[PDB]
């Protein structure tokens, strides 16, 4: 049921990162790099247009 | 929109050459005319030309080979021709244009990645890729659909990336072979022109896979940096079931339908 | 190794080859060295399996009793025009003599002033031609409303093309411009 | 011996129906 | 974190009831006190944690039921019974409670919409869907996602649309069925306590509607709600086709095209 | 005829509301 | 169904079940009808399986050979205390989950470092609690460094449970 | 069919802007929409594009068939 770990993109700007956790309302990354790094990044599933997965942890 | 005749019919050989002229040589644009090289290949369209068309019309038409065919064509209309090399000559110039011209072809698998299909000229017996020689200001891609398209008969438009091929070169020829997959084996290949290719088959990856490491042309320079892209697909395949789950769930979580 | 005296037998053997697939031919009133041929069908162009030398031509149309030939098209397409049928009054023809395959491209082109007569049953089924150019493409609406795009290799020709085209319909034949 | 292509110079000149403009007429 | 003691296991039954008492009945706060039935439920857990817990701990204790149960508590601690009611006509306004509490509960399908989960209870009898009923002051999806977390360890928070569900009044009491796709039939399904589910199957959804149109079988509520059900899994295996075909195009388009 | 249970049964908030100890 | 009856009944019960958990309880000094309580590691909450009412309540330990019982049989589950009896409150979640009660000692800073200045220093390594109330949670730094968060149902009572933890940890023990 | 014609498409520019539209042909180096509607504003009967200018394409709906 985790998915904490996936290599993750989202849009508006882009950013990519990895998922730190995952609720309805509240998405965390973190070493997310801005179309920038930052170690941990918080944004609300509000202001994502979109969301794409590539790669596993595994 | 007119009614025209088909001479091609009941015409007699010299104004059938005369006809082949004016579609293939007399008419073209100047940058068409300027090498022995460059006319050397409206020379050998018309040839082809004429054996896939015209002789079929006019059974009572002799075969000609290139050779002949230009021999036949210098001799109805010597005003096409300003140089003064012999064409038996220009042929061998000709052929060492032709062995630095580039070359694209493709990997050809379905969706099970058993089957690759290769081809078989009349000739050569060593089974290769389809592939062909470039144009004029021609994306690779373009001509590697181009060129597939000829000798399969398959338009591969949407099968290929720009970026899952490799390359080499024999001696100053640079090869390319683009990486596809998903084929429908299903649906029947044929060349676009009958005289050109025997045969044209797959049989699994496997069964054949290692038959030539017992030391098939050019597959065998680059069976290795293909056989990484066959395990790494098939693999990435059972991991496709598996990115959509995930991709989806995430999606469904959020606001993102 | 003379340029006017290729000139001189490409023109000549152009009219001989022409003339034997349109006897009617006359005079070769212009031509370039190669061209491509679009359909337009389905609110969309689609290119058509024509490409080669183009040229313009003035016809004989004297004799008021001849026929168009019969000819079988023996299908050697998904789309094909429609062969005129009928008596012969088309005063100008061009014709792409076709690289691709033996099949050649043609139209034929009537003034207005001459398809304005049906006046006074009808074999025919004409409609006063177009002709427009823009964005280097050279678009035709014949005389049975199929709708082609033309373009040619050499830039300084699709004017050349397009001009040429009004003319020979807006006045009757008078053997006159290049 | 290098840069070298085959066939008509202008077998590939011809643009895609996807470039051309629409009649004023249709 | 001082060291305790286990009472449970060397107490008399007297004692044992006493600590029930404590732990269930006297320390609820004003609002749990104000009726029959409010106290009722918590008789009941006391009853329900007896004979899951402390009975095993003191196999000298008797087996009891509630309504024992109730007969025992009110004897020992009378302080607590506060109302003239027998506590058996108390219990019979207890049922009469529970007849028009909604139940809240979850259709739940495998990704392959081809098995749908459904759960028997003791009495064996016939299947339905993981249910149950609303608590204080709570949203509809809180309270499915609770009670199929109970009834199955499952937790349902991504997977649940509020807006796909089946709505059904037979007795006052107001049914609403959501409906669920994309769960794993991997997953162990275990009820959260014992004496309550019988048993947890996947059921082939074909072969279970074919069942429901017989002649005249072994299922509650599915049955009447079955055509909805059907035309969410059309919608939902049709959707998972185009979005094949749609995945089909995007990447051949991006073939056509460059990417690179 | 509202509501079963007990009346703080579903009232404890969940983890992603709580406040951090920070001490 | 005396009101001054029922308190007097609620209060002396107590005090019998809890003594037979806790054999030291001396005195009832509070309770709340109902409280869960959270576990906190990995930087986020972990919610317990104890629910139910909560007391906090003085113990006996004037006697000083006392020493803790012991269970007849990863850093998940919390640290049980050994050796020396030396801690003068607890708190108590009578469980409606399980049989498991959940206990917490509570140990004046006076005490604690007091209990400091004794040669073996063999006894359990302790470290003086704390107590925080933030948006209605009451957290708790225990003896063992473990830290937990309590949600109190009544509302007024957050609050003093604090106060009462505060007052219980400021000050010298005594009646 | 090689065409996708009538697939419902959302393409975007440098600037995260997207455009949205049905397609009406598609070759190689052009992509063609009818009543291509602007993420900024503004609505358009036919729109044509250069796969140079095109940094992510997707799909949205099948052809009402
Ligand atoms: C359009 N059309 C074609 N044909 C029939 O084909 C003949 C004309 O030849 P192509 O130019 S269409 O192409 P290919 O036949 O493949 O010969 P290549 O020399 O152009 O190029 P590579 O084979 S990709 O090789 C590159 C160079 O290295 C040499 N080489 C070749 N092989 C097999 C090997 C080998 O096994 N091992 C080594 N180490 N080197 C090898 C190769 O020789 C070349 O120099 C025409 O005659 C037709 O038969 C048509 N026929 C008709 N009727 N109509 C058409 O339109 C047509
Ligand atoms: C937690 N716990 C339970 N138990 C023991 O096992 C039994 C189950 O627990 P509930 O008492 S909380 O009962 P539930 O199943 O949750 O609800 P409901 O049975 O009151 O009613 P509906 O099934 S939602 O239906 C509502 C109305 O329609 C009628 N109906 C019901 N069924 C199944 C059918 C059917 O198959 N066919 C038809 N035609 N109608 C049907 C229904 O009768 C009603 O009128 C408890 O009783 C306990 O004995 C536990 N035991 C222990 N040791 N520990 C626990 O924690 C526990
Ligand atoms: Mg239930």
């Amino acid at each position: 049921l985790n998915f904490k770990g996936y290599q993750i993109e989202i849009e508006l700007k882009r950013i990519t990162g990895t998922l730190k956790q995952v609720s309805p309302k509240s998405l965390t990354l973190t070493d997310a790099v801005f179309q920038g790094v930052s170690p941990v990044f918080k944004i609300k599933a509000d202001k994502l247009y979109d969301l794409k997965v590539l790669k596993l942890p595994p | 929109s007119l009614p025209l005749l088909r001479p091609f019919e009941t015409v007699s050989l010299e104004n059938a050459v005369e006809d082949l002229v004016v579609r293939f040589i007399l008419n073209v644009p100047p940058e068409d005319l300027s090498t022995v090289e460059r006319v050397l290949f409206h020379f050998e369209e018309a040839s082809w030309f004429y054996t896939d068309f015209v002789k079929l019309m006019n059974p009572y038409l002799p075969n000609l080979s290139i050779k002949s065919f230009s021999k036949i064509v210098i001799d109805i209309c010597p005003l096409i021709w300003n140089w003064d090399i012999t064409p038996e000559n220009a042929l061998v110039k000709f052929s060492n244009y032709k062995k630095t011209i580039p070359v694209r072809g493709a990997a050809i698998f379905n969706d099970s990645l058993s089957k690759i299909l290769l081809l078989r000229g009349i000739n050569s017996k060593h089974w290769s890729f389809p592939r062909g020689k470039i144009g004029k200001d021609e994306d690779d891609v373009a001509c590697c659909i181009r060129e597939v398209k000829e000798q399969t008969g398959f338009d591969l438009t949407g099968f290929i990336d720009a970026d899952q091929y490799v390359e080499r070169n024999m001696n100053g020829k640079n090869f390319k072979i683009f990486l596809v997959k998903g084929v429908p084996e299903d649906f029947e290949f044929k060349p676009e022109h009958k005289n050109e290719i025997q045969a044209i088959e797959w049989k699994d990856f496997k069964k054949l896979s290692k038959a030539i490491t017992k030391n098939v042309f050019l597959v065998n320079s680059m069976i290795r940096p293909l056989s990484l892209y066959v395990k790494n697909e098939k693999r990435a395949k059972d991991e496709n079931k598996l990115k959509l789950y995930a991709e989806e769930h995430l999606k469904s979580i959020l606001g993102l339908n | 190794m003379s340029t006017e005296t290729l000139e001189i037998y490409r023109k000549a053997l152009n009219f001989n080859v022409i003339a034997r697939y349109d006897p009617k031919i006359k005079q070769l009133l212009f031509h370039t060295p190669h061209a491509t041929v679009y359909k337009w069908g389905d609110d969309n162009w689609n290119k058509l399996e024509y490409q080669g030398v183009l040229a313009i031509y003035l016809r004989d149309v004297g004799d008021k009793e001849a026929i168009l030939p019969e000819v079988s098209s023996y299908d050697d397409e998904a789309n094909t025009p429609h062969v005129l049928t009928g008596h012969d009054i088309y005063n100008y023809g061009l014709i792409i003599m076709n690289r691709i395959n033996p099949d050649n491209f043609s139209l034929a082109i009537a003034p207005n002033s001459v398809l304005n007569k049906r006046k006074l049953n009808r074999e025919e089924e004409l409609e006063p031609m177009k002709v427009e150019v823009r964005d280097d493409l050279v678009m035709i609406k014949t005389l049975k409303k199929e709708v082609y795009g033309i373009w040619v290799h050499t830039p300084e020709d699709r004017q050349n093309i397009y001009e040429l085209i009004k003319y020979l319909l807006e006045n009757e034949p008078t053997d006159s411009f290049t | 011996h290098s840069k070298c292509y085959a066939g008509a110079t202008f077998a590939t000149e011809a643009p895609q129906v996807t470039t051309l403009p629409k009649p004023s007429f249709v």
